């Protein structure tokens, strides 16, 4: 009450503004009938339905 | 999925020219071999010829030489078989087969994974 003590918490919901390098994710389509689109979808991981 | 579709054929009087075509989808015909085989009524599947992927060399069985010609067009993905001076022995059903192999051997063409429906050729009278 009259006295307080410091306490450390890990895993708190706080964020800041920053920048990074996002990665691609495209629809799978099994990549079978695609006639080699210039925006090739075989170069990045498929997405989650 | 590899798909092969044939076109041409029919009935032709003895002596003349015919042209059959085979279109391939699901592949690019530059690094695989393409063979043409025939089946006559009452006999097993013999084999007519093939075009390989090694420097675009073509091979034919001893029965047909100087009469048949196999050509390939890669910008259209098509294989043409041009036959000249047809004879009564040629009445049969023709198929275009492939095996995704960058080499040809003229005794393993009848036993191939993929095969088209085929066209029919008659010469009579």
């Amino acid at each position: 009450a009259e006295n307080l003590w410091v306490t450390v918490y890990y895993g708190v919901p706080v964020w800041k503004d920053a920048e990074t390098t996002l990665f691609c994710a495209s629809d799978a389509k099994a990549y079978e009938t695609e006639k080699h689109n210039v925006w090739a979808t075989h170069a990045c991981v498929p997405t989650d339905p | 999925q590899v798909q092969l579709q044939e076109s041409g054929g029919g009935s032709v009087q003895p002596g003349g020219s015919l042209r059959l075509s085979c279109a391939v989808s699901g592949l690019d015909v530059e690094s695989v071999t393409i063979g043409w085989i025939r089946q006559a009524p009452g006999k097993e599947r013999e084999e007519v010829g093939c075009i390989s992927g090694n420097f675009d060399q073509t091979y034919y069985v001893d029965s047909v030489k100087g009469r048949f010609t196999i050509s390939r067009v890669n910008e259209e993905n098509t294989v043409y078989l041009q036959m000249d001076n047809l004879k009564p022995e040629d009445t049969a059903t023709y198929y275009c087969v492939t095996d995704r192999q960058f080499y040809c051997a003229l005794h393993r063409l009848p036993v191939s994974q993929y095969r088209g429906q085929g066209t029919q050729v008659t010469v009579s009278s």
